[PDB]
């Protein structure tokens, strides 16, 4: 139940269609 | 006086690419329209798994985030993020998937910190439905929940989702596409 | 060199060309996006009921299709079909109206074959506001409930709907136009 | 209370605004 | 021969004047349907307050009104209009804030005059939160609320919301902007 | 609780962002 902070590693993309 | 007309086709040219950028700009901007949220929920489709996963092995392209979704017509903005060859502790073996804070034009007026229930789930497009979700209680002194200053927060949620065995050895991929949905609680919102 | 510069002229031009039909076609997206709505109500305005009417005999449009509307954020994509002189055993005698599943972007999620009461009516404009109306539970063995795999299922309704007479008799148009409006139930949706 | 298969006919023409 | 290759250029030229109005048009557009709401309240954010609060005593801009709002998807189409430096028995010393029935696309279905309750109100974005605000129910012979003719009706509201001087020294404007909001009721509304 | 009509000064301007 407790959130776990992410690792901003980058390489990210917008995907929705 | 070919200078002459050289400019001006030179300039219509400039102006072309110009038009191309806001246009293609629009597509995107429809789309993120044309698929948003206010209740706060989302359903996020992700298709080709497969060419993105491997683009994640690869690292082309680590992770995804979902078009913003809101509690409400004026409430807070969030987005979800995943990482089809996992982050973290679950790298290599897990898909990661984390929820987002993002900044809203109504921050000023919203509670912080964030402290809606938040649920994480991948759909099992099985005939069965076995859903694969999880739940937490935003924890109130994470930097993640805290008012947004940057487009958007650091992402909170469980970098060991699933495995990524039991994922592709699973009901939950269907036409080389999945469903990520997302629930946050709206109702503790006492009237916004 | 003139060659060069009308080379580059007839490229501008078809540029402008595909930017005219983009801007168009954004024109109708603005619309459709504009007229959405996703309680699984739709109310759909019909302008020029005369020369439209006309173009039905005529055979030049023989029906007309709402913009969209859906039980949800994320779930049923739908749409009325109209003929202005009717169709089947009502072509040339009524209005007929019928009811239509579209392939939604999450298909794959909902149930089927579709299963919700559909509420079909014409809007009375009239003082009394007698609207004329009628319900059905779809027939779970037709194909126009199933799964869809084209851009929309086999639409269904009513081929006589309303005389043509009542209806241009009665105060059902007003301004050259009239109003259709659907309903489907909801709530029988369990939490999609 | 039962659906009536339309004919498609064709000639149809989106129309709202 | 350049009379050609300049008629043409003359004319592309023209288009491309077109194409950045169409853009610019749809941004507008854009901004419009991204802010959209259709429960019937508005949260209307103005930035700027400084600047655009000098521009009406300078009379460049007297007034400012939010992008529309719906009591439901085909419902009524309202908006709000503020005068910065007042209006009324309110200019120069208030900040007079007004509601604005618009003409909707399906107004010949709503009931008139308008008759639902109106509940005006600027926000506090001060930690107590003690928000501005006043309700009303529309004068049923009031032509602010007959059915709309012009694009809007002429607008209603209180001249005198706030003295400029209770404004200006209380916590409602941080970061130079100010957050105005509207409730319009909608239960009123058998089943529209 | 009574509305009360505004003057149609002018100087208008949609402001929305």
């Amino acid at each position: 139940s407790v959130p776990v902070p992410a690792t901003e590693l980058g390489s990210t993309e917008l995907v929705t269609t | 006086n070919t200078g002459l007309l050289e400019s001006q086709l030179s300039r219509h040219d400039q102006m072309l690419s110009v038009h191309d950028i806001r246009l293609a700009d629009m597509d995107l901007r429809f789309q993120v329209l044309e698929t948003a949220s206010y209740n706060g929920v989302l359903i996020w489709k992700i298709r080709d798994y497969k060419r993105r996963k491997q683009e994640a092995v690869m690292g082309k392209t680590l992770s995804l985030y979902s078009q913003p979704f809101y509690t409400g017509y004026f409430g807070y903005k969030m987005c979800a993020r995943v990482y089809l060859n996992g982050d973290g502790m679950g790298k290599g073996t897990h898909l990661s998937l984390f929820f987002v804070i993002m900044r809203g034009e109504y921050d000023a007026l919203l509670p912080w910190p964030f402290k809606q229930k938040v649920t994480l789930m991948l759909m099992d497009q099985g005939s069965s439905r076995r859903h694969l979700g999880d739940a937490f209680k935003p924890d109130p002194n994470s930097s993640s929940f805290k008012k947004p200053t940057g487009e958007m927060n650091i992402a909170s949620g469980c970098p060991v989702f699933v495995a990524q065995t039991v994922l592709e050895n699973g009901t939950y991929i269907k036409d080389d596409t999945i469903f990520i949905k997302v629930i946050v609680d709206t109702s503790d919102l006492p009237d916004p």
